[PDB]
């Protein structure tokens, strides 16, 4: 799995959008979105609000994860656990991206949400560091995982299964 | 292309003739009329129109009925993503911005 | 001017209405005026060079109205610019008399009014004839217009110990020529000032005071002014404050901005509109029986209009009345068949009397096959006497 | 049933297939609905005037369908190429009332392509060897899928006493429990039947 | 025609439809053509985009597409011919013109049904009426005919240019209420480029930049409070009251002084007195030698400060009254600024590039992209072709003016190169060349004491093809400040060619460039000279 098939599911999330015109009720295979008129806020998918605000046709909302006060504090707690700590979108990483690059016109203080996202990643990167390192070391057989997210796995995943078969291999080898 | 079918044997064409019709009649039996080539949207789709830019001179493209344009090179256009996947790919045409 | 905030902002809105913003820039890099559209189609964003210092605003479907004081040199000056016109030269402007200022200003279908410190108004067509001046009994506070109706409200005595004392003056501008109210007082709560004026979209007068109370004109009841909701009771904190942009009766909607520690919200960041439902204070309202009242008569209030624009000649659909009529039968069927279960048949007559003929009939069907047949004999009688 | 949830069984479907080392088994009823639910769209978009706003909209919603279902048939035919002795002497010996991994249209192809590699070596290089080296075995020549491969993985309903082997000394063998929404590392051995009743997915 | 809505009738029209590109190779074109791009993308509209550089190029590509398209565009070359006579279309082929060239064709004018002029009506334009161009009977049509000659020799008599095409564009950008932030700088760059190249009066120059300077207002204003800047992830449009200095920012003090048109010219730092003078110029000012040949980013930031007052009070009290000019400039990121002049050097620079690195159309394609900002590096690859552009200009000012080949033909100066001297080869199109013999003619006048000499038009030749036996020849008007820049060599090339009988083309969309056989250069000159007279 590359990174833009997980970034094709990521964009499946529902956002917030304020039309500039106005549109009946449409039916779409996977639901029913609007009404939409002029001035006043719907929901949509995000692919769908990407695709609008491009077009000059709307004005994105942030999420209200996306506060410099609460990133703060998740940053701070995420820092001091041993573990994984739960986080604000399963997507966090994508969302962030797509949304700072097109709508940093509508959502305030951007320079300052982009550096406490990239400290996240940078702590729970080096987390997944130390985890494989163990794993091989004291040749385990099994591990838990409650909070990965799926680009965090994607990103380092392929690397180390690819090791852990080849090890298995070695050990099992006197008894066929 | 014929520069690249002079290192094959003659049996190995055989083998690939016989795989290109197998391969053929599969695509067009998966459901519908006539089916789904799943040799296209190798790419997770962004847009629908891309702008493209011409690397050969080519001949005569048709786009919808008796609708063409001509790839002469250096010539710019603004297609539609689907007509042009294939051409791309084989190097023909290049995508920009 | 209703819908705007307070002049000593740099950055302010002259205007926020169901048409668009108006925005006021008096910054170090522009003094300018900034008009934008809800809906882009209707014409495209446009800047002005406030030059003149204009300092109150208006915006309608046909055209953007702009007005200054006079200063020592200046007259007080009124500035057009009717974008909606099918000839060329879209804007005029008029100078009015030494010492008489524009207080206030509003549009209208093809006319706009100036209220001002001569205690005159004046009024103009859309491309500026000027049409027929009158005086005003005080100081005036504020103005709206819509259609043919021009509402104006203004300083109708002193009031005390915090209530202002305010009137209201409401006027028709059709062929034929009418006021409706004549300096009446306008209902407040107390200590309260207003704050919002304007009309429902569908054309009923409609005002918000400082409790963030709103008052509609209740055509069906004698031309008198009902609530129709209470913001305060979505103020989750007391220093929330709801600012109207706009109503609408069909669908039952209040736009408004929820501001937070002020009393309106500031330019920027931009605000986002905020959708609140209407509520009639009725007693009771944890009852099914108080719910179905207050529906029934919230969707009696808000069906007026309908038959204010047959009065006018001006036409909707039907099939909105007809439904409008059917919801409210329900409501009265399911008030009738709770009251026949409580065993309050008086009651069942009652609301019966509101019902329509034919739902009459239903319901001394509805009681003969529920077998309380003294309640079906005297739906019976009120069947006959209809 | 509702058109929301086969999309959903599909992009389930399509991650499955991604990370199993092994051909799973057919789905031939989302694939037919899905292909018809296209064609229907596509005739009533042709109906329509082609300007408008919403037009536009939906196209953008079938391409993101059409990728999906042509990506996971594409993947199934990169296994049956690889492993198709394997896969036909297996459809071969199945017992009645168990699901085939094949669907027929598969199963055709598969048929084709054996036929046709057995008579290319024979022709090129088989019938001139000595008469006592000309038969060989591709049941025996081609290799097996790797059923010990690792894989990530997240439980949808709890499970009670699955039992993991380390090395293989019954002397370390131990069990443990899948509890709801948790994520877990392990080997795709003893999970296989899990992924085939529904109870996992693969991440 | 002239078109009254562009809405209605130009933009509503196309918008159904598929359309044909023909664009012209200047900065102007490539800015009008960047926005036309950026509005047909929003609505889905599918155009083919074909540049061209001449007559014969723009014939050929309307033959080869005559059957597959029924809307054409041209920009930037079309309003001073017969178009329906030079293309030959069919019945119903429908063209749009846009183009800054002047006086249009009274054909183009007349016509109302096929050929389309999105010229705007407030430019200067003055016309013929139609019934002046469309026995005693025998001599009143005599007659009449006199006067249809008469009038027209009036009309046709000079050269000049319009509003800039780009600012056209962005008309039409503001009223569909699409106007990005973008678009507003592509104006901006396509205005500098007249001014730069000196198509237009100062007057004009001035006026239009007091038309753009509101737009800035307006679109910082549209989502800007005062607590902080928005972001340092956004870009920004600044008025700024600047130096002359070309292209100050991006290489030493010294540097600008020496390669500048007017300073070379006005202390003649092609003679070695005149270095002691530049010196002198310097040490005024208080500037130590080692902070000027610095580059200006490593220079001293007490100096950097306040460096503009100080070049405009010394060069005042020198007598170079006219040092500060009205401009605008534009700032992202952390680091990334330029003024509005260096976009126009980059952006001609890779354009007419000298190298035969494959086909023209390779360089035309470098000089569009690089227009956009995700194409930054092409931007700075292009400003260094500029510094060598500019030094080559002006090594050749000086070998022609000490090898003394500036000579007076009586009523016009006459030059030549030769071939093998230094870069001659950067001088062989028009583009370079003409702007090169500008310069040449500047640093003529302003040498030389004799009064007859300082009022003079220049005409100047340059070899094309050696092997094809091709001279290129360029005229340009008489060299004062308030010129009006209209210039007549058009006509004259015309009438001398003719009664010369002389083997020559007409190739570039200016009139005032042609193309002449080498042997029949001193004829042809001998027909000038004697027909100026």
């Amino acid at each position: 799995m590359d990174a833009a098939e997980v970034e094709f599911l990521a964009e499946k999330e529902l956002v917030t959008i304020i039309p500039n015109f106005s549109l009946d009720k449409i039916y779409l295979i996977g639901g029913d979105l609007g009404p939409f008129n002029p001035g006043l806020p719907v929901e949509v998918p995000l692919w769908l609000a990407i695709n609008l605000k491009q077009r000059q046709k709307c004005r994105l909302l942030p999420p209200e994860w996306m506060d410099v006060e609460k990133l703060e504090k998740m940053r701070d707690h995420e820092r001091k656990e041993e573990t994984f700590t739960p986080m604000p979108s399963p997507y966090y990483m994508e969302l962030t991206k797509l949304l700072l690059n097109h709508a940093s016109d509508n959502i305030p203080k951007a320079d300052e949400i982009r550096t406490l996202v990239k400290d996240m990643w940078d702590t729970r990167i080096a987390k997944l560091r130390v985890s494989a390192d163990s794993f091989v070391r004291q040749q385990e057989a099994h591990a838990k995982l409650d909070n990965l997210t799926l680009m965090e796995i994607n990103t380092s995943g392929t690397f180390l299964t690819q090791a852990l078969n080849h090890m298995y291999k070695l050990r099992t080898n006197l008894q066929p | 292309p014929n520069a690249l079918r002079f290192h094959m044997a003659a049996e190995e064409m055989e083998w690939f003739n016989n795989y290109k019709r197998s391969l053929a009649t599969y695509m067009r039996s998966l459901g519908g009329d006539e089916g789904l080539d799943i040799t296209q949207d190798m790419k997770p789709p962004k847009s629908l129109y891309i702008e493209v830019r011409c690397l050969k001179d080519y001949g005569e493209f048709e786009v919808d009925d008796g609708t063409s344009v001509l790839l002469k090179k250096n010539s710019q256009h603004f297609l539609p993503r689907w007509k042009c996947e294939q051409l791309i790919r084989q190097g023909v045409l290049e995508h920009i911005l | 001017q209703s819908g705007s905030t307070p002049l000593h902002l740099t950055h302010r809105f002259m205007v926020w209405n169901s048409i668009g913003i108006i925005r006021c820039y008096n910054d170090e890099q522009d003094n300018a005026i900034d008009v934008e559209f809800h809906d882009t189609s209707i014409h495209h964003a446009t800047h002005l060079s406030n030059t003149l210092n204009y300092t109150i605003a208006d915006l309608s479907h046909e055209a953007i109205l702009l007005a200054c004081e006079s200063t020592d040199e200046l007259a007080s000056k009124l500035h057009c610019l009717h974008f909606s016109s099918w000839d060329s030269s879209k804007e005029w402007i008029i100078d009015l008399p030494q010492n008489e200022d524009i207080e206030a200003i509003c549009l209208g279908q093809g006319w706009a009014a100036a209220a001002t410190s001569a205690l005159l108004l004046r009024l103009f067509t859309i491309g500026g004839v000027q049409k027929e001046v009158f005086s005003l009994a005080g100081p005036v506070v504020s103005m709206a217009g819509h259609g043919e109706q021009l509402f104006i409200v203004y300083h109708r005595g002193t009031g005390f110990d915090g209530d202002q004392c305010l009137g209201v003056q409401l006027l028709e501008l059709g062929k034929k020529k009418k006021q409706i109210l004549h300096g009446d007082p306008l209902p407040l709560t107390r200590k309260s000032y207003l704050a919002w004026i304007g009309f429902s979209a569908e054309g009923t007068p409609c005002y918000v005071d400082s409790e963030g109370i709103v008052r509609m004109l209740n055509r069906g009841l004698g031309n008198t002014w009902t609530p129709i909701c209470n913001t305060r009771e979505h103020c989750k904190g007391k220093s929330d404050h709801y600012w109207v942009v706009g109503i609408h009766e069909n669908p039952q909607q209040l736009r408004c901005i929820p501001c937070k520690g002020s009393r309106f919200p500031p330019t920027l960041p931009r605000p986002a509109v905020a959708i609140l439902s209407f509520k009639l204070p009725y007693c009771q309202i944890a009852t099914e029986k108080g719910q179905m009242e207050e529906q029934f008569w919230r969707s009696v209030i808000f069906h007026n209009h309908l038959d204010y624009l047959a009065k006018n000649g001006y036409e909707y659909e039907e099939s909105t009345k007809n439904q409008a009529t059917k919801e409210q039968q329900e409501l009265l069927m399911k008030m009738l068949a709770l009251s026949c279960k409580l065993e309050r048949e008086f009651r069942c007559v009652e609301l019966a009397d509101l019902m329509t003929q034919n739902a009459v009939n239903l319901a001394i069907k509805y009681a003969s096959r529920s077998r309380k047949l003294i309640l079906a004999q005297k739906l019976s009688e009120l069947a006959v006497e209809k | 049933l509702t058109p929301a949830e086969l999309i959903e069984r599909l992009e389930q479907a399509w991650m499955n297939e991604k990370f199993a080392p092994e051909l799973l088994e057919s789905k031939p009823e989302i694939v037919e609905c899905v292909m018809e639910q296209l064609e229907h769209m596509e005739e009533n978009l042709r109906r329509a005037k082609r300007e408008d706003l919403k037009v536009s909209i939906h196209q953008m919603e079938m391409e993101r369908i059409r990728y999906v279902l042509s990506s996971y048939l594409r993947c199934r035919l990169m296994k049956i190429e690889k492993f198709f002795p394997h896969v036909l002497e297996k459809e071969k010996t199945r017992p009645e009332g168990e699901p085939s991994s094949l669907s027929p249209e598969e199963l055709a192809f598969a048929r084709e392509f054996m036929a046709n590699t057995e008579s290319y070596l024979k022709n090129v290089a088989l019938k001139h060897m000595p008469p006592n080296l000309q038969k060989v075995d591709l049941f025996r020549a081609v290799p097996k899928p790797d059923l010990d491969s690792y894989v990530f993985l997240r439980v949808r309903e709890r499970q009670e006493n699955i039992l993991v082997e380390p090395d293989t000394d019954e002397q370390r063998d131990y069990v443990i429990d899948l509890e709801k929404g948790s994520q877990h590392l392990i080997r795709y051995k003893t999970i296989a039947p899990l992924v085939a009743s529904g109870a996992v997915q693969l991440i | 025609m002239f078109v009254s809505d562009f809405r209605k009738e130009f933009y509503e029209v196309v918008q159904s439809q598929r359309v044909l590109l023909f664009v012209a190779s200047d900065v102007d074109a490539l800015c009008a053509c960047k926005i036309l791009q950026a509005l047909f993308q929003c609505d889905h509209v599918q155009y083919t985009l074909v540049p061209v550089s001449g007559w014969q190029e723009l014939e050929t590509a309307f033959l080869e597409h005559k059957e597959q398209f029924h809307y054409f565009i041209l920009i930037n070359c079309g309003a001073n011919v017969d178009l329906l006579d030079i293309l030959q279309p069919d019945e119903d082929t429908i063209f749009f013109v846009c183009d800054t060239h002047r006086p249009v064709n009274v054909v183009n004018v007349y016509n109302d049904t096929q050929i389309k002029l999105l010229i705007k009506q407030d430019d200067d334009l003055e016309v013929p009426a139609y019934e002046d161009i469309f026995t005693m009977r025998r001599r009143q049509r005599r007659e009449w005919e006199a006067r249809r000659r008469d009038i027209l020799f009036d009309y046709e008599q000079y050269e000049y240019h319009g509003t800039s095409s780009a600012m056209v564009m962005f008309e039409l950008a503001w009223m569909l209420s699409k106007d990005l932030n973008d678009m507003l700088w592509w104006a901006i760059v396509g205005l500098t480029d007249q001014w730069v190249q000196d198509k237009i009066t100062q007057m004009k120059y001035v006026t239009d930049v007091g038309v753009l300077q509101r737009h800035v207002s307006r679109h910082n204003h549209r989502n800007e409070d005062e607590e902080n800047t928005l972001s340092v992830d956004c870009t920004r449009i600044s008025f700024e009251y600047d130096l002359r200095l070309v292209l100050y920012q991006h290489w030493s003090l010294h540097d600008s002084l020496c390669n500048t048109s007017y300073t070379a010219a006005r202390f003649k730092l092609w003679s070695v007195h005149g270095q002691k003078r530049l010196q002198e110029f310097l040490a005024d000012m208080g500037l130590p030698l080692k902070q000027v040949k610095q580059k200006f980013q490593a220079m001293d930031i007490s100096l950097k400060e306040n460096l503009r007052e100080m070049i405009e009070e010394s060069a005042n009290k020198f007598g170079m009254k006219d040092m500060r000019v009205q401009t605008f400039s534009i700032h992202f990121g952390f680091k990334h600024k330029f003024l509005a002049s260096d976009v126009v050097f980059a952006t001609m620079s890779l354009m007419e590039s000298p190298e035969k690195d494959g086909s023209g159309t390779d360089h035309f394609i470098q000089a569009l992209d690089s227009l956009s900002r995700s194409n930054l590096d092409k931007l700075y690859h292009g400003l260094e072709l500029a510094k060598k552009q500019l030094r080559a200009t002006q090594q050749t000012i000086a070998s022609c003016l000490c090898t003394n080949l500036v000579i007076s033909q009586g009523p016009f100066l006459y030059c030549s190169l030769m071939e093998g001297t230094p870069d001659v080869m950067l001088f062989s199109r028009p583009a370079s060349l003409s702007l090169l013999s500008k310069h040449l003619l500047k640093s003529f006048v302003c040498s030389t004491k004799n009064r007859r000499c300082k009022l003079l038009p220049l005409v100047m030749a340059a070899p094309l093809s050696m092997e094809h036996g091709t001279v290129t020849v360029v005229g340009i008007p008489p060299e004062t400040d308030s010129s009006d820049r209209k210039n007549f060599f058009g006509r004259a090339f015309e009438k001398a060619a003719e009664s010369t009988s002389s083997r020559m083309l007409h190739n570039h969309f200016d009139l005032s460039v042609i193309e002449l056989k080498a042997e029949d250069r001193s004829k042809f000159l001998d027909a000038l000279i004697s027909l100026l007279s």
